[PDB]
């Protein structure tokens, strides 16, 4: 549904060191297949910290 | 479209007195309101989602759905023009 | 063209509502079993008939002979030239006929021949180019190349006749780039000297009015023969009858306004041979100061009933008269 | 009140062009950069066409809605909007005659003939 | 039958407006006047303080000129802009004939107020005597209407807070399109296509709000207009008074125009893709 | 993927640079890069060598002698970058080396003077001018040189032109009256050439020997024996029958002026006119022109051989020798340094009419540099050609093809002396020597139809705008490798054969040969061969090279879709198409959209912005990306990265995709599942159904970027301060704004929303007391301010992503004067697929989508695949487009092989190669289904059964080879998914390439109630502000008339246009819902009285007797 | 008499449609030299001034 960058400030921008925009950055998260385990649970935030 | 066009084409000579006809119909209706209709009681026209065309939301409907009947009757000069015609444009 | 007469009987026989819903339904039906019967258009489809082949075989050996003919030195250019037209351009009628027969005989459900034998899309030139060949191809200087293009869209065009068709192209482009203005040039004119004309009237006292012929008095040079009926409809539906004519035992009174039933009458007894000439009223003896009156103008409106009076005939004359400019 | 129903066309004389118009012009002037207002007696000049401004005269005693009619203080304006120097004309007072070109040049000269 | 006093437009017929940095740009009536005043002037000057007669001569001629070039120019050699500018001069006469003159542009009213236009696609789930709308472009279009019907109800209180509601689209309400649909119930708008050739290239409609950008069009009508689906858009006008509307909704509904003013053939024939289906079922 | 190519011939040559033609051009038009030593003169060094090196003999000051040696420039002020990013000139400073001589001593040499700067062209052959960069197009016109035409009503005999340049100069005409005279008008008065002649030292005896010998016309200036010994007085003769009034003593005056600098042609040697001259007749014209000086009287190397050939062909024979007017080898094309030297000449002319003015009351010597030479007029001159002209226009920048047809685009208009747009119409058409050389397709359609055309592929021009296309020399039976390149001249003598035709190799393979003898298609035998073509994408465009199945198309169409090529919009995801020709990665390379390794290397590193490789060499380069570009146009430009870290690369490999490219391949659309059959009614006639699963996924998804810009002026009333603070009440939505002035990047911005906030003065000449005063006791100081602050138009908007500030403060940018400062701010949104927006194929096949169906109901093959697209077949027979069902067999067997196909215009598959190709797709398609376990749907059966009673497919075979066979039609089973049935008969299948068409606010709703009206007339019209209303024209007036409405067109010409208290009544009465008020007299009417008044006319309007009715209220009436 | 559509156009009673059409400046002049008053007949008058038009409603 969203997504949140600590860097960036708007959808076409770049972040420094990524090879992709950010628009490839949300395409490809489009197809991220997400399964819940509990019925009753709704929304959900997962977290990514990388690099080098 | 509207209630029986081919009946009002069949009951007027040519088309452009039957236009002229309905919108001075339309005009009088404007102008005293719409108290002056001679359809009031029970036949009166309807919306959906709630009865808002007992008032006004459209006269030209109004005044055709009036010439249906035969309460309605028109001539080149039936009354006094000048009278009608001159208290007409100050109200 | 059936479609056409059913519409136009509906509207004289039952009016405007009636023909509208019918209208109505039979664009949502059309659309619905044009969805469900699945016409496609397949490379296949255009079908290439084997006979053409030995045809060209045939003229190409003609060809040859002409061309002999002229290093004997018995022919002209000039007529060298107009031999090879005439040849060329018999043999493309001949081809389109043996195409046609063809989708007759065997393939009544192709989706190319029914749509030309319906009014859909398409002409029997254009299926011609598709499937047999697009003979006679015009040069710049507007007349005709003495080589025919052999091959279609079915085939492959040599690049050479691709660069020739492309003459035809741009002349198509710029005509209509050119006649568009022309044209509206030509009704501007017409608006301006007609605007004046509009059916304010009472009848006038026109004791006068115009003989419409019926039979063409010079097809050949000495013969009459009947007019087609569509120009016959075009000059007498909607008028106005100048004095009472009775030719097929039906009194036609004086001041009816003929029908197409009448038109069909009309014609009918012509056929039979009893008049030539039908008097009518028209504008051109119409007495009216500024405009014409409703008996001299007629009975042809978007309706069918007489004219009202008080509408602009002259602005819509100009309209009518300008509007197939555009596409001429 | 009454309706239009014919329209003449005709030459206009010279007292004519004098009645029509509200003064005379003498400057080639037409509007100072500096000076946003208009310059002087020139194309755009005010009391010659009509105030500029929307409903103030120049100076504004007496222009109020009891006292609108009431000749102004300091000033001499009724009060009007702008449209008047859309339909008040001027003239130019040639002191050498001069003939419409359209009568002396049109294929059948009307002069000339 | 010659002129001594030449008249002087009225300012505000050739005004000079700024454009940008102080600049004027100015009609050329006011070059001509200056000219002309220019010479006039020298001339009273010269006649005020002596007669050299070559001269007295010479300054009449230009003075001559500078009349001629005011009533028009072109006649009598181009009088002109400034050199480096050779652009001839817009004289009355310039203004009055041409292509495009004052009455090229007065006989045809080129704009009008509530108006609008956009691209067409086919709306065949219509009926032939209405016609698809965009919500926004119709809220736009009906916006007095619109003002009106919503002050009715209490959605708000005067005609400034409803249009400061309506000035931005962010403030929009399902109320408001209630009152939207309630306004249009019977009104009628015409369709227009851009070369109209003849009398069927302005037809009335009734207006069907749709969610979309695209006018939706009924198919049987792209032959009364020469209005293919290739990208070609029409214009739509709003008619006001109800003098009017009953015109429209009588004469120039497309339901009640079936056949040609050019002779009796039908126009709202079925088209090709209704022929091919036609013709497809009822085929042995 | 795989790609599999079908054409069966061997391209001898490579294509060219397609973008050479400007670059070189422009480089041979600079000679910065070679030494000025070199014997390079033509161009810019040729007209400072014509023009510069003034002479004065006797005039005040006498000797003046103003010499030039060499010239320089090597130093741009700035790099291009911020040349676009502030609105500079990406320009050199050129500087010159001139000296000064007197016939006394002094020799005053200055070697440095400035005199204007120059326009320096960018990598791909582009100019910037102010910020924006244009792109100046080649002209045609007539070649310079002698042409010979019929009399336009003499049928027997003709005329001779001999056509120098410029306009103000010679024009000279030879023609033959039969009364025995030679007459020949120089400017605009005929004259007896004899005496000319014999004014060039040709005595009777010789006349007759050379020029006589032959012909029996010479009796025509035979006769005129009586002044046919006139050696030099026939000089003063001849300036006595011009008539200045000027004395007779002035030998060289006119006589000479016709010498050999100022009037006559400077024409190119050898070719511009001298193979116009020796070519066309003769042998060799020495020199530039016709002329002798040397001993004060003349020679002739032009008139005695025109003379000559003219009586030779009006007597006898040496040929059909009569020149074409539009024949290609007798125009020429004059590219931009031609059109650049031209301006650069007339500029230098100017300067050395100012310098000579500048000596003349110079009174001292010791002046060179200063009190001679002037910058202004030189370097107004080139800013204007290269800012105003017409032929250098705004480049076409929407996608990189579109930038290189707009390079690569021949004009015929120009200045405006050699075309224009009134009247063309007997040039418009195509010429039999376009063949090779112009494409005869990719013309714009509209007004400039045929004026403005696109050279051929592998046209090239060689020095002189003759455009030369390459042949393969044939001897004998073979045909070399040797390529040579002909103009229409050379090739109009030789017999050239088809590139179709069938070839052993080295060795013809036919026995009847096609051929083109003199642009007549013969057929002959391969011994009278000489010449072959190249390749048949030699004779079209580069547009239209890229449409595959050409071969099948009508020209209307391919020309239209060649047209629509141009103007797709480059998507998000764009993919190359299925079916390619071959061009896409020269395209891509030649326009440089895209980076290439130079050298053999391996990658750095790669980022989201700059590469860095280092080159076998050990040299590292950094490579940096335009990582969101705003258009010409108004699109994006990206360039991705395709390399990864680490990762060795070749010479000249992809290094970062381009614009519209996916790997090194032109891609400009997408590649989606087309199903032609007519829909309900959704596809009626030229419209198009769409699915949701192209917008479920993005891909039809494009970057939209809007450049809003706002100014800061010093007024009078004071400077504008650009300030964050709001003058009068916006506060709450001022969240928004945070800096002073700038809205914050990222920030999603609506309709009516302050994206700069700037404030005026609140008065012109005195502010409102009231909020003065206001200001004065909230805070000391007053505030005259006024809110004019730039706002979102009303519309739409997206989100900001760059603002740019200029002040005052300038590092190297400069502002209009006025100016203190100005912001420019970026918007970008991202458009996605709707109804509004249109698409087309690569043929032509122009459509609007209509519905976006959710994809459960469309179509759907027997597996669960649904089509994307469905197209009418209504569009395919009524037009000639063949093209794109063979590009849909093709796709329909790629879809399931795979694969790619490129297969050239003119050598495309066969069908019995598509056929082959299809019958291995379906064997892998029903392998597949098989494979699962499932037979025969019985929907199938049925649909198999009833295509049987149709034909389609032969009788008494089972389901499988039954279905087989349709399969090789193309043809495959669907069901409907509304239903579930199967569409009754087979339906034809495939992969289509379409591609979204450029979309402006063509289909924005410019709908208005209420906007600016104009000054002169209140005939609304907005435009910035507010769209405007739609013009009512005439016809649709008399349309509306024409109907019996009445009160409607009043109401539509008066009320809701011109009746200023008319339409103020009018919204009132609305408001209140109360019925409108009758309308009054409009306000052009009273325009139009006022100006006939402004005439000595008089006009007014009349009652019913002669009672003049004043329109106006009261104002016309004095007091 | 037999003219074409254009000098028919041109040569009418009323002047302000001559003078809308074709040629202003000779139809001015002429229309000038002596007073025509134009009667409001013909549609393309009334349009012109904007008022009612005669024909239709
Ligand atoms: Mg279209
Ligand atoms: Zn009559």
């Amino acid at each position: 549904t969203s997504v949140y960058i600590e860097d960036v400030l708007h959808e076409f921008s770049t972040i420094p060191g990524v090879k992709e925009d950010v628009v490839e950055i949300i395409l490809n998260l489009k197809e991220l297949v997400v399964r819940f385990l509990n019925p009753s649970l709704q929304t959900v935030t997962l977290l990514l910290k990388a690099e080098g | 479209a509207e209630p029986g066009i081919d009946k009002l084409f069949g009951m007027v000579d040519s088309k452009y007195r039957l236009t002229v006809v309905v919108a001075k119909r339309a005009q009088q209706l404007l102008r005293h309101g719409f108290k002056n209709t001679v359809l009031e009681p029970e036949e009166r026209p309807k919306m959906q989602t709630l009865e808002g065309l007992f008032d006004d939301p459209n006269a030209v409907t109004w005044a055709m759905k009036e010439l249906l009947t035969g309460r309605l009757v028109f001539g080149e000069n039936l009354v006094p023009e000048d009278r009608l015609q001159k208290e007409m444009e100050r109200l | 063209n059936s479609l056409k007469d059913l519409v136009y009987q509906a509207f004289l026989r039952l009016g405007m509502e009636k023909t509208a819903r019918l209208l109505d339904a039979l664009k949502y039906y059309g659309f619905t079993f044009s969805t469900t019967s699945g016409i496609t258009i397949g490379i296949d489809d255009a079908v290439i008939p084997e006979e053409k082949k030995q045809y060209l075989e045939e003229a190409d050996r003609k060809l040859l002979q002409i061309e002999q003919a002229y290093e004997m030195g018995f022919l002209t250019d000039r007529e060298r030239y107009d031999q090879i037209l005439q040849l060329w351009t018999e043999t493309t009628e001949k081809v389109t006929q043996a195409v046609f027969k063809n989708f007759e005989e065997n393939y009544p459900f192709n989706p190319l021949y029914v749509m030309a034998q319906s009014g859909a899309r398409g002409n029997p030139q254009q299926i011609r180019q598709l499937c047999g060949l697009r003979g006679l191809m015009q040069k710049p200087s507007g007349e005709t190349f003495e080589v025919p293009v052999r091959s279609s869209f079915r085939e492959g065009l040599t690049v050479l006749e691709y660069f020739i068709s492309s003459h035809g192209a741009r002349k198509g482009g710029a005509d209509t780039a050119l006649r568009t203005a022309d044209s509206g040039y030509l009704t501007r004119k017409l608006v301006d000297v007609t605007h004046e004309i509009v059916v304010r009237e009472a009848d006038c006292g026109t004791t006068n009015y115009i003989s419409v012929p019926l039979f063409q008095p010079d097809e050949v040079t000495r013969s009459l023969r009947l007019r087609k009926r569509a120009d016959i409809e075009a000059g007498l539906y909607g008028r106005v009858l100048a004095r009472e004519v009775e030719v097929l035992g039906v009194r036609l009174e004086e001041g009816r306004y003929l029908s197409m039933d009448d038109v069909h009458l009309l014609i009918k007894a012509a056929e039979a041979g009893e008049i030539q000439e039908v008097p009518v009223r028209s504008p051109l003896t119409c007495q009216t100061r500024y405009g014409v009156c409703q008996k001299c103008y007629g009975y042809d409106l978007s309706m069918a009933r007489p004219v009202s009076i008080g509408e602009a005939v002259g602005i819509v004359a100009a309209q009518s008269i300008g509007e197939p400019g555009t596409q001429l | 009140k009454k309706e239009v129903r014919k329209v003449r066309i005709a030459l206009a004389s010279p007292e004519k062009i004098r009645s029509w118009s509200y003064g005379e012009v003498e400057k080639p002037e037409t509007i100072n950069y500096r000076t946003l207002k208009p310059e002087r007696d020139g194309l755009f000049d005010e009391r010659i066409f009509g105030p500029i401004k929307d409903y103030e005269c120049a100076c504004g005693k007496y222009k109020r809605q009891r006292f609108e009619g009431k000749v102004c203080e300091r000033c001499g304006v009724e009060v009007t909007k702008s449209i008047v120097r859309r339909y008040r004309m001027g003239h130019i007072e040639l002191a050498t005659p001069a003939a419409h070109i359209w009568f002396v040049k049109d294929v059948p000269s009307k002069i000339g003939t | 039958m010659i002129l001594e006093a030449v008249p002087v437009l009225p300012p505000d017929l050739r005004p000079m407006v700024q454009v940008d940095g102080g600049r004027f740009a100015t009609s050329d009536l006011n070059d001509l006047y200056r000219r002309l005043i220019n010479r006039n002037n020298r001339l009273k000057k010269l006649l005020a303080q002596g007669a050299p007669e070559i001269i007295i001569r010479n300054e009449k001629r230009m003075l001559q000129e500078a009349v001629d070039a005011l009533l028009d120019n072109g006649r009598r050699g181009a009088p002109v802009t400034n050199p480096g500018s050779d652009r001839p001069l817009r004289s009355l006469t310039d203004i009055l004939s041409g292509k495009q003159g004052r009455f090229r542009q007065n006989l045809l009213g080129k704009r009008v107020d509530y108006s609008g236009r956009s691209v067409i696609v086919v709306g065949p789930q219509l009926k032939l005597h209405q016609c698809g709308l965009p919500k926004r472009m119709a809220l736009e279009l009906f916006k007095p209407f619109l003002l009106k019907k919503m002050e009715e109800k209490g959605i708000a209180p005067n005609v400034k807070a409803a249009r400061r509601m309506l000035e931005r689209q962010r403030d929009i309400k399902d109320e408001v399109w209630d009152a939207l649909e309630e306004v249009i119930h019977g009104k009628v708008v015409l369709l227009n296509r851009a070369p109209t050739l003849h009398r069927l290239g302005i037809q009335a409609f009734q207006p069907v709000l749709v969610e979309g950008q695209s006018i939706q069009l009924h198919p049987l009508v792209c032959e009364a207009f020469n209005a293919d689906f290739d990208g070609d858009q029409m214009a739509v006008h709003v008619p006001l008074s109800s003098f009017a509307q009953a015109e429209a909704r009588i004469q120039m509904l497309s339901a009640h125009n079936l056949l040609s003013p050019a002779s009796g053939e039908p126009l709202a024939k079925p088209s090709r893709d209704i022929i091919l289906g036609l013709y497809y079922i009822t085929q042995v | 993927m795989e790609i599999k190519r079908f054409g069966r011939i061997r391209e001898v040559i490579p294509l060219p640079p397609l973008t050479e033609i400007q670059v070189e051009s422009y480089r041979r038009a600079l000679q910065a890069d070679v030494p000025p030593e070199k014997r390079e003169n033509v161009g810019i060094q040729a007209a400072f060598r014509e023009t510069f090196p003034i002479e004065e003999e006797d005039k005040g000051k006498g000797g003046l002698v103003l010499d030039f040696l060499e010239y320089r420039l090597g130093e741009p002020p700035f790099p291009q970058d911020e040349c676009r990013e502030k609105d500079l000139t990406y320009q050199a400073p050129l500087y010159a080396r001139l000296q000064l001589i007197h016939k006394d001593t002094g020799l005053i040499k200055e070697d440095e003077v400035f005199l204007g700067h120059i326009p320096l062209m960018t990598e791909d052959g582009s100019f910037i001018i102010n910020g924006a960069d244009r792109v100046i197009v080649s002209q045609i016109h007539r070649s310079p040189g002698v042409y010979f035409t019929p009399d336009p009503a003499r049928p027997g005999r003709y005329i001779a032109s001999i056509i120098p340049l410029p306009k103000r100069g010679p024009w000279i005409d030879l023609e033959v009256e039969p009364n025995g005279v030679v007459s020949m008008k120089v400017n605009k008065r005929k004259f007896p050439l004899v005496l000319l002649l014999r004014v060039l030292g040709y005595d009777q005896e010789t006349l007759a020997r050379e020029l006589g010998a032959y012909g029996e016309l010479v009796q025509g200036l035979m006769d005129e024996s009586v002044f046919a010994m006139r050696p030099e007085e026939a000089l003063i003769r001849l300036f006595t029958l011009l008539r200045p009034g000027d004395p007779p003593k002035r030998d060289k005056a006119v006589a000479y002026v016709y010498g050999l600098i100022a009037d006559p042609r400077r024409y190119d040697l050898g070719e511009a006119g001298r193979y116009k001259a020796e070519e066309k007749l003769g042998i060799r014209l020495s020199g530039r022109t016709l002329a002798r000086f040397e001993d004060g009287e003349f020679k002739d190397e032009v008139f005695l051989p025109t003379l000559r050939y003219l009586f030779a062909l009006t007597a006898g024979v040496p040929g059909h020798e009569v020149d074409d007017i539009d024949h290609l080898g007798n125009r020429r094309i004059r590219t931009v340094g031609e059109l650049m030297t031209d301006q650069f000449r007339v500029g230098l002319a100017r300067l050395a009419r100012g310098v000579r003015e500048r000596m003349l009351m110079g009174s001292e010597d010791s002046l060179t540099p200063a009190k001679l030479v002037n910058s202004r007029p030189l370097e107004a001159a080139i800013r204007e050609f290269f800012s105003r002209s017409q032929l250098s226009q705004f480049k076409d920048e929407t996608n990189p093809l579109s930038s290189l047809r707009h390079k690569r685009r021949i004009s015929a208009l120009g200045p405006g002396g050699l075309t224009r747009e009134r009247a063309g119409f007997d040039v418009r058409d195509v010429h039999r020597t376009h063949y090779g050389r112009i494409c005869p397709v990719e013309t714009p359609e509209g007004a400039n139809i045929g004026l403005i055309t696109s050279l051929a592929a592998y046209a090239r021009v060689d020095e002189l705008g003759f455009i030369r296309t390459p042949y393969r020399r044939v001897v004998g039976g073979v045909v070399t490798d040797e390529v040579v390149y002909m103009t229409a001249t050379e090739e109009d003598r030789y017999t050239i054969a088809q590139a179709n035709t069938p070839l052993e190799g080295n060795r013809i393979a036919a026995e009847r040969v096609v051929a083109r003898r003199k642009g007549e298609p013969v057929i002959v035998s391969p011994e009278e061969v000489e010449f072959m073509d190249v390749s048949p994408k030699q004779v079209f465009s580069v547009n239209t090279n890229l449409i595959p199945f050409l071969e099948h198309d009508d020209a209307n169409r391919a020309l239209m879709g060649s047209n629509m090529q141009t103007q797709a919009v480059p998507l998000i995801r764009a993919q190359a198409p299925v079916v390619m020709t071959g061009l896409e990665e020269r395209v891509v390379r030649d326009s440089l959209a895209a980076l290439y390794a130079e050298e053999d290397g391996e990658v750095a590193k790669v980022d989201g912005n700059r590469i860095v490789v280092r080159y076998e060499d050990g040299r590292l380069v950094e490579y940096p990306l335009r990582r969101f570009y705003r258009s010409n146009q108004g699109t994006a430009l990206d360039q991705r990265p395709r390399v990864v870290v680490g990762q060795r690369v070749r010479k000249g490999d992809l290094l970062a995709d381009g614009p519209a490219s996916e790997n090194g391949f032109l891609a400009l659309g997408q590649n989606v599942l087309v199903a032609i059959m007519p829909f309900d009614g959704y596809n009626f006639e030229d419209a198009i159904v769409i699915s949701e699963e192209l917008l479920k996924r993005d891909f039809y998804t494009s970057i939209h970027i809007e450049r809003y810009e706002i100014e800061a002026r010093d007024t009078k009333l004071g400077p504008e301060r650009i300030t964050r603070d709001i003058p009068h009440l916006s506060e709450a939505a001022l969240r928004d704004l945070d800096e002073e002035g700038v809205v914050r990047i990222g920030a999603e911005v609506k309709p009516g929303d302050i994206l700069v906030g700037r404030t005026s003065f609140k008065g012109e000449s005195e502010p409102t007391p009231e909020e003065r005063l206001l200001r004065s006791i909230f805070g000391e100081k007053a505030r005259d301010v006024k809110d004019t602050s730039l706002r979102v138009p009303p519309g739409e908007g997206g989100i900001v992503v760059r603002t740019v500030r200029l002040r005052r403060g300038d590092p190297g940018v400069e502002l209009k004067p006025g100016v203190r400062e100005v912001v420019r701010v970026y918007v970008a949104q991202k458009r996605k697929l709707q109804v509004g927006d249109k698409l087309a194929n690569r043929h032509g096949n122009k459509g609007v989508v209509a519905k976006i169906l959710p994809v459960e109901d469309m179509p759907h093959l027997p597996d669960g695949t649904p089509v994307d697209v469905i197209l009418n077949p209504l569009g395919v027979p009524s037009r000639m487009n063949l093209g794109q069902i063979l590009e849909t067999h093709l796709g329909l067997a790629g879809y399931f092989l795979g694969q790619r196909y490129i297969s050239p215009i003119f050598d495309g598959a066969k069908e019995p190669e598509i056929k082959e190709l299809l019958a291995q797709a379906f064997e892998v398609y029903f392998g597949k289904r098989k494979g699962e376990g499932f037979g025969v749907d019985k929907r199938e059966v049925e649909v198999l059964r009833r295509a049987e009673k149709l034909g389609l497919v032969t009788p008494g075979k089972t389901p499988e080879e039954q279905l087989k066979e349709l399969f090789l039609q193309g043809k495959v089973v669907l069901y409907d998914g509304r239903t579930g049935e199967p569409i009754e008969g087979p339906i034809v299948v495939g992969q289509m390439f379409i591609m979204k068409l450029y979309h402006m606010v063509e289909d924005k709703m410019h709908a208005r109630s209420t906007g600016p009206y104009s000054l002169i007339t209140q005939q609304p019209l907005g435009g910035k502000a507010q769209f405007g209303g739609q013009r009512f024209g005439e016809m649709e007036v008399w349309a509306l008339e024409a109907y019996g409405a009445a009160h409607t067109l009043q109401e539509m010409l008066t009320l809701k246009s011109d009746d200023i208290e008319g339409r103020n009544a009018a919204y009132e009465a609305i408001i209140k819902g109360e019925d409108v008020p009758e309308p009054s007299v409009p306000e052009s009417f009273r325009v139009l009285v006022k100006e006939l008044q402004a005439l000595a006319l008089d006009v007014q309007t009349l009652d019913e007797k002669d009672n003049p009715v004043d329109i106006f209220e009261g104002l016309a009436s004095k007091r | 008499l037999l003219m074409g559509v254009t000098k028919s156009a041109l040569s009418t009673k009323s002047w302000l449609s001559a003078a809308s059409f074709q040629n202003t400046t000779h139809v001015l002049t002429e229309a000038a030299i002596a007073g025509k008053k134009d009667e409001l007949i013909g549609l393309k008058e009334n349009v012109i001034l904007g008022r009612l038009i005669p024909a239709g409603t």
